[PDB]
């Protein structure tokens, strides 16, 4: 979740978002390097009084000119493909949660055993409790155990939504007639705040996602309490 | 005067340091004294004094290289007009804040943001580097 | 006394070679400055946070103020 | 090509006995675009070529573009003038700093 | 007299003039829409109320700025004015089809405006993804009028593309080859090729969307057998060629401006320019699913597609480094169009590098539909394409009108334009990294401050285009003429004077091989 | 035949500065004021 | 040849050269290419 | 000859700089824009229930 | 590009009238419709 005057990303909770953050730092260092090349060269070579406005050898530098951006793009792309393959392992999950994006609200089914389902609507601005967040607080928070592999199957009833939590590094399309899969783990308990990322009508800003991640025994107590 | 519609076909006196010897003389028609100078020009240059030299160089060409590379001062007035127009933009935004924009939501006053910050630090929101990692959880103050 | 012969032919090329050396050094300097300022401090901050981390105590400190909907 | 045939071809091209205005202007306009302050024998040939077809002010801009093609460093133009002084006082050609054309 | 000259026109210069007028009007329509968007996002709260009218404004801003500002001005106006002048043709090959393409454009604009006026509203984003664009969420005539606007604009640009390719390939002098033409001619050749190779795909896609809406088909209905991923596939198969269309005549314009105002006789590495433009054109057709990295594709498919983004990153790198390399040892004349071209180079480099950051699907998991994408596409479109349009306009306003602009006002306009766009689109990187999604009419409080800063920048850009109008009027308030133009031997369009007459190249050019 | 020369290849007369200034500001102001009146229209609807 | 008093002449004065250079050529004597100096003369009488 | 830019450029530079800084410090400080500053080290936390 | 002296040269006052005309002609309609949005929301 976001704090004022934030420049970089929200910090990581899942392992996946730690490797994504390290790769982002790597590629932004590369972008800073090559932007420094472009800016320093354009600042250099317009600031001379010497002139050379005649015929020049058209092809005598193109081998280095072609292999330097290729090797830097390879150096970018190899950890990109590594972390790209780091999201499709054998999961072997613990829990399976199903989300359906209904017309401007979310619905959650924990139905591995003893079928439980509820709805998530935003707490309105006029009905906020003191201390809570505007546009980011829900009626029923979505309770999961922590440091466990959890399968999360995402779909929608009618239109395209996007179930996204940034701090856990999850963003998956909720497509009607189609069931996408994500895996979610953690390393810290607490509340993680996301919201819809696909255009879905006149209240598209007004569906949040709150992932409350707790220990396993308290998740068991919550599952027994909510049914 | 006004020259006819063939102002593009015939070449023109172009004045730049990339083209040091232009193809057209600047002064096309010449007076009788300038014809006397051109008649004297066929003899040696030793009997040519200072004024004839500078006037014939001004006949053949407009400006020397020192005159055309001079540092005039247009960047100051360009950026001066720039800060004019950005200031007028700012007063337009003063008007728009005063009349167009309505009130702010109620979650921005000091008690609500104080309880908000206490819930931030209470739930340990992003506590590795960003916000809750700048707070003492023993001294109950911010990090110094 | 009188003047010697200086380099007449092509100082644009020698200016380009000394300043392309300067370009590579200063661009590697900008990249290394960003890396040693942001990236490696972030990695060691993550290592210091998670190397000596207890989560049962962290959850107990969160639940002692009534934040979770599941732990009262 | 290398230095000596460049120098020899340009000094022979500016010492054409049937020289006229167009090809002298074209020789200077092609020479100035090179990445090269011109060697003083080429400039000597160009000054005598301007004297051959009875043109004065073209020689003054020839000296001016030797002055301002050197660029920032100022060890070129006094050296070129100090080598070209016998030409400069054998034809009556006047140097641009003494003509008042460098005082802006 | 007026009707036969302008409404019934059959030469390229008049149609290019009407392109310039219509695109200036439509660009200011889009600028008003952008000011409306940044006015909603200025302070927290709802100045307009619901998100439906805001999405209508967002979709209208996208369509008006894409298909009615950069597209007609850039391709049609600059190609029609300059391409028969650069190759030495008296006219276009099919001038009646060019006139028909122009006169189909304001029907498309009127249909788009009527789509906005109908009470349902086409608030879907410029992606017209079903089932949001179906007859359930948008049961009404707004989406249909939007679809027919896209049909009319597509038919206009296919006709223009056909006319451009035949007048470039055929109407050359019989001695010149295709590799002796100017670079803008090459850019509009490759642009017209990808236009007619890409536009029927979206024509078929929105035709099937229309039949899904009103003829009870199930092309994209998941309850009948189809899926919207098929629509996404066809839409982006057009869509990435479309943005390469938006950027390629800008490449030609900046190459011409940088070649002219540096004093060079030719760009450095002409074969490199030609090869890189045909490489970008050939390789923009197989990169489309970088716009669907979160739809749930195969991991091998997205691996292929991010590798495709890297190999499309290399040849435009060759182009930008050769643009740097043709500044070497040139008599750098500090014209306003030079300032537009250097701002093009720097800001387009920044936008392309942010696109390369987005190109990794691993980080496109995080940064999909955030404001980081918005910063990427505005640093390419609203800076590169806009700066190239302004560079071409400042450079060729003596040719089109006959009068020269005041260069001091032009430098001031570039200064406040640069400040406004850079202050508008730099905090959007931080808002995308923090995690504000796209298409939001209200945000949480933590996204407030950058939004506030961003809103201020938009007004500065307003001042820029405001004084831009004055610049044009100042030219016609001065009536200062042109005796002469430097470097008129290399550039053919400057050789008939400013402005050129109605009938040019009745006696055509004399060029021989043997 | 149609007029050839500076300022005559344009679809509007440029011989007066003030009527052309009024023409430019009403043309580009109609452009700038169209979407604002559209937004007023859907606010006035419901 | 021509039908008027001048014609645009494009010179490719060495082979495998990209940029043609264009220049007006009028009546009278033989003008030259503005970088190579090949002589072009205008004889305006054809139809 | 004294051109237009020679002294009027200094006048426009001085006037533009002072007018822009005055009007922007007014519009950032005085008109009541809530900037939503960073609350680190600046707010004290208040105990919510 | 060389420029001729102006056939009908404008002075400073007429350019001030021109920029003020552009500003007022662009800020009256948009500023008027932005000056009251809640009136359109049936205040
Ligand atoms: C009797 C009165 C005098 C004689 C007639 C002239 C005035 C009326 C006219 O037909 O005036 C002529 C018309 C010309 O317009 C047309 O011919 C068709 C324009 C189509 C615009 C469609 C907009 C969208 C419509 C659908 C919604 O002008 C306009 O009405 C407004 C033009 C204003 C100035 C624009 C300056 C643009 C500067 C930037 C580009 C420079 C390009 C240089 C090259
Ligand atoms: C001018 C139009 C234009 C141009 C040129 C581009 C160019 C590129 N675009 Fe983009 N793009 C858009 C317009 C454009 N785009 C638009 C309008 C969208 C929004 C669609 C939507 O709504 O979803 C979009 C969306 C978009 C996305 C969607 C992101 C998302 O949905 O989450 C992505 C994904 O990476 C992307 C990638 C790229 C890449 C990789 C390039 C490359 O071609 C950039 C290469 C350019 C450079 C200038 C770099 C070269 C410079 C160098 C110095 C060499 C570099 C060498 C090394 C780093 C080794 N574009
Ligand atoms: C050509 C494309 C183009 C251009 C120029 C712009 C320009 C701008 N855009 Fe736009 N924008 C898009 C294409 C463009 N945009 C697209 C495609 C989207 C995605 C829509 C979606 O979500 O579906 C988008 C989305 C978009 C949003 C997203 C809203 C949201 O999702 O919440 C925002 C808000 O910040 C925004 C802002 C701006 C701003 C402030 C400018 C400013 O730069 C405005 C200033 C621009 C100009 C002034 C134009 C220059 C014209 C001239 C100078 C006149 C030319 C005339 C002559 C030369 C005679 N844009
Ligand atoms: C781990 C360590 C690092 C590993 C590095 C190597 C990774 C290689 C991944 C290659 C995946 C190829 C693949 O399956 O592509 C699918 C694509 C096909 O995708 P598609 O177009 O069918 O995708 C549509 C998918 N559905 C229908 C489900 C919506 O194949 C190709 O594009 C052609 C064959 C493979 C070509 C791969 C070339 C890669 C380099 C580009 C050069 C040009
Ligand atoms: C222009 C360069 C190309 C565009 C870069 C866009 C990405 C960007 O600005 O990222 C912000 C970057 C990283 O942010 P980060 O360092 O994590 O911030 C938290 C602690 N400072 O932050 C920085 O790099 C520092 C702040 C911006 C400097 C520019
Ligand atoms: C943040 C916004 C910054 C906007 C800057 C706008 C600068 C406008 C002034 C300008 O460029 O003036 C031109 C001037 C050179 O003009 P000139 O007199 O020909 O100089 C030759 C040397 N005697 O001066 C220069 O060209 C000097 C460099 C200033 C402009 C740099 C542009 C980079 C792109
Ligand atoms: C050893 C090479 C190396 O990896 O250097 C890292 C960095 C930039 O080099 P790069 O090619 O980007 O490698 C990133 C690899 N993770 O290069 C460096 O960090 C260079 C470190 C030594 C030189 C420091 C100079 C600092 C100047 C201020
Ligand atoms: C839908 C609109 C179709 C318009 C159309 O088919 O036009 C045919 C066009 C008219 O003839 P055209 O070549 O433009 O005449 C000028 C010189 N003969 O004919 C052509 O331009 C030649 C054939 C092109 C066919 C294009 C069809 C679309
Ligand atoms: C108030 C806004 C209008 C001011 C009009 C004005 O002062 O015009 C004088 C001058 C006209 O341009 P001028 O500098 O004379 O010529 C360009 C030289 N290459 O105007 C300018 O150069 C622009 C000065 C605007 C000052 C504000
Ligand atoms: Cu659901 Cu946006
Ligand atoms: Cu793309
Ligand atoms: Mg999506
Ligand atoms: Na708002
Ligand atoms: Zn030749």
């Amino acid at each position: 979740m976001a704090y004022p005057f934030q420049l970089g990303l929200q910090d990581a909770t899942s392992p996946i978002m730690e490797e994504l953050m390290n790769f982002h730092d790597h590629t932004l260092m590369i972008v800073f390097l090559i932007s420094s090349l472009v800016l320093y060269i354009i600042s250099l070579m317009l600031t001379t009084k010497l002139t050379h406005t005649s015929t020049m050898d058209a092809q005598e530098v193109e081998t280095i000119w072609t292999i330097l951006p290729a090797v830097i793009l390879i150096m970018i792309a190899l950890p990109s493909l590594r972390i790209l393959y780091m999201m499709d392992e054998i999961n072997n999950p613990v829990l399976t949660v199903k989300t359906m994006g209904h017309q401007w609200y979310w619905s959650y089914e924990y139905t591995d055993y003893e079928d439980l389902c509820f709805d998530s609507y935003m707490i309105p601005t006029n009905d906020l409790k003191p201390g809570e967040l505007r546009l980011l607080e829900v009626d029923n928070r979505v309770v999961l155990p922590m440091e466990l592999p959890i399968r999360m199957l995402i779909s929608s009833e009618d239109v395209l939504h996007s179930w996204a939590v940034p701090s856990l590094g999850l963003k998956t399309d909720a497509i009607p007639g189609r069931l996408n899969q994500a895996t979610v783990t953690s390393n810290r308990p607490g509340l993680f705040y996301g919201q819809c990322s696909e255009i879905c009508g006149s209240n598209h800003s007004f569906m949040p996602i709150v992932l409350e991640m707790v220990p396993l025994k308290y998740f068991e107590n919550w599952s027994a309490s909510m049914i | 005067s006004v020259v006819k519609s063939e102002d593009y076909a015939f070449p023109t006196y172009a004045d730049r340091r990339d083209y040091p010897l232009p193809d057209v003389a600047h002064v096309t028609m010449l007076s009788a004294s300038q014809k006397a100078l051109k008649e004297k020009e066929k003899a040696d240059w030793s009997s040519l004094s200072r004024d004839e030299k500078v006037q014939l160089y001004r006949i053949q060409f407009n400006e020397s290289f020192a005159e055309m590379n001079r540092g005039t001062n247009e960047w100051k007035t360009v950026v001066g007009m720039a800060m004019f127009f950005i200031g007028f933009t700012a007063l337009v935004l003063i008007w728009e804040k005063s009349y167009v924009y309505g009130p702010i939501p109620h979650t921005f006053d000091r008690d609500w943001v104080a309880m908000q910050t206490k819930r931030m630090l209470d739930m340990k929101a992003n506590p590795i580097q960003g916000f809750s990692a700048k707070w003492d959880y023993d001294k109950n103050e911010w990090k110094k | 006394a009188l003047l010697p012969k200086p380099q007449m032919r092509g100082l644009l090329a020698k200016r380009l070679r000394v300043h392309i050396a300067g370009a590579f050094i200063v661009a590697l300097g900008v990249a290394a400055a960003y890396k040693f300022g942001v990236a490696e401090p972030r990695k060691k901050a993550y290592a210091e946070f998670y190397r000596n981390y207890d989560s049962m105590k962290d959850f107990e400190e969160m639940r002692k103020a009534g934040i979770f909907q599941s732990a009262k | 090509e290398t230095d000596e045939e460049f120098d020899a071809r340009w000094v022979t091209y500016f010492n054409k006995p049937d020289i006229d205005a167009w090809e002298l202007r074209k020789g200077m306009n092609t020479l100035v675009g090179y990445d090269l302050v011109p060697e003083p024998k080429i400039i000597d040939a160009a000054l005598r070529a301007c004297r051959r077809l009875n043109d004065f002010a073209s020689a003054v801009r020839i000296l001016e573009v030797v002055k301002d093609k050197a660029g920032p460093h100022k060890e070129i133009y006094p050296y070129v003038i100090q080598e070209l002084r016998p030409t400069l006082n054998e034809l009556g050609i006047s140097t641009p700093e003494e003509l008042g054309l460098d005082k802006v | 007299m007026f009707i036969n000259r302008w409404l019934f026109s059959t030469n390229h210069k008049d149609i290019g003039t009407l392109y310039l007028l219509f695109g200036a009007w439509a660009g200011m329509v889009g600028t008003a829409l952008s000011i409306l968007i940044r006015a909603e996002l200025g302070q927290p709260g709802a100045l307009l109320g619901d998100d439906q009218i805001y999405n209508v404004i967002v979709t209208a801003h996208a369509f008006v700025m894409i298909f009615f500002m950069v597209m007609p001005m850039m391709i049609g106006g600059f190609g029609n004015w300059l391409v028969p002048l650069m190759i030495g043709a008296p006219d276009m090959a099919f001038p009646r089809m060019n006139n028909m393409s122009f006169w189909l454009l304001p029907p498309s604009f009127l249909l788009l405006l009527a789509s906005s006026m109908v009470e349902a509203g086409a608030g879907t984003g410029w992606t017209v993804y079903p089932p949001l664009a179906g007859n359930l969420a948008h049961a009404g005539a707004s989406v249909d009028l939007t679809i027919f606007s896209l049909h009319l604009a597509g038919v206009s640009s296919i006709l223009g593309a056909i006319n451009f390719i035949t007048t470039i390939i055929n109407m050359k002098p019989p001695a010149m080859t295709q590799y002796q033409t100017p670079l803008f001619v090459w850019s509009v050749l490759i642009t017209a090729v990808l236009l007619l190779l890409s536009l029927p795909v979206l024509a078929a896609g929105i035709t099937m969307l229309l039949t899904d809406r009103n003829l009870n088909t199930t092309f994209f209905d998941p309850a009948g057998g189809g899926d919207p991923i098929l629509y996404q596939h066809l839409f982006w198969f057009f869509g990435h060629p479309e943005v390469y269309i938006l950027i390629l005549p800008g490449f030609g314009i900046i190459s011409h401006v940088v070649t002219y105002y540096s004093g060079k006789k030719e760009p450095f590495g002409y074969m490199g320019m030609v090869w890189a433009m045909m490489s970008i054109g050939f390789l923009g057709f197989i990169v489309w699913a970088h716009h669907m990295f979160t739809v749930g594709l195969d991991v091998d498919t997205r691996a292929y597609f991010t590798s495709a983004t890297m190999i499309i990153a290399i040849p435009t790198g060759v182009k930008v480094f050769s643009w740097l390399a043709t500044l070497h040892g040139g008599n750098i004349k500090w014209s306003p169009a030079m300032l537009w071209a250097l701002g093009f180079i720097f800001l387009f480099t920044v936008g392309g590098l942010t696109g390369i950051v987005l190109s990794n699907s691993s980080l496109d998991i995080v940064l999909h539909d955030t404001y980081y994408v918005v910063a990427h596409f505005h640093y390419v479109l609203s800076m590169g394409a806009v700066f190239a349009i302004m560079a071409g306009f400042v450079h060729w306003f003596p040719l089109f009108s006959g009068f020269t602009l005041d260069d001091t006002w032009a430098k001031a306009h570039f200064a406040i334009m640069f400040v406004g766009v850079n202050m508008t689109f730099f905090p959007q990187h931080f808002l995308g990294l923090s995690g504000m999604p796209r298409r939001y009419s209200d945000y949480p409080d933590a996204y407030t401050t950058w939004n506030t800063v961003s809103s201020m920048g938009s007004f500065i850009s307003l001042t820029a285009v405001l004084i831009m109008i004055f610049m044009i009027w100042e030219a016609f308030a001065s009536k200062r003429e042109v005796m002469s133009v430097s470097y008129a031997s290399t550039n053919l369009e400057w050789l008939h004077g400013c402005p050129p007459p109605y009938h040019t190249f009745e006696e055509p050019t004399y060029v021989k091989v043997k | 035949h149609y007029e050839e020369g500076p300022g005559k290849n344009l679809p509007f007369s440029v011989e007066n500065k003030w009527r052309l200034l009024a023409m430019m500001t009403v043309y580009f102001g109609s452009g700038f004021a169209a979407p604002f009146f559209i937004v007023r229209h859907q606010l006035l609807k419901k | 040849p021509s039908i008027s008093n001048k014609r645009i002449v494009g010179c490719i004065c060495e082979e495998d050269n990209c940029t043609v250079i264009w220049f007006w050529l009028h009546k009278g004597e033989s003008q030259r290419c503005p970088n190579c100096g090949t002589h072009y003369k205008l004889v305006p009488h054809q139809m | 000859a004294p051109s237009f830019h020679d002294k009027y450029g200094n006048a426009i530079l001085a006037g533009g700089a002072i007018f822009c800084v005055s009007t922007w410090t007014y519009t950032a400080t005085q008109i009541g824009i809530e900037w939503n500053m960073s609350p680190v080290g600046r707010v004290t936390p208040k105990e919510w229930r | 590009v060389s420029a001729k002296p102006a056939k009908t040269p404008t002075s400073a006052v007429e350019q001030a009238v021109g920029i003020s005309a552009i500003v007022v002609g662009f800020m009256v309609p948009a500023g008027w419709v932005l000056a009251h949005l809640e009136s359109y929301k049936k205040s």
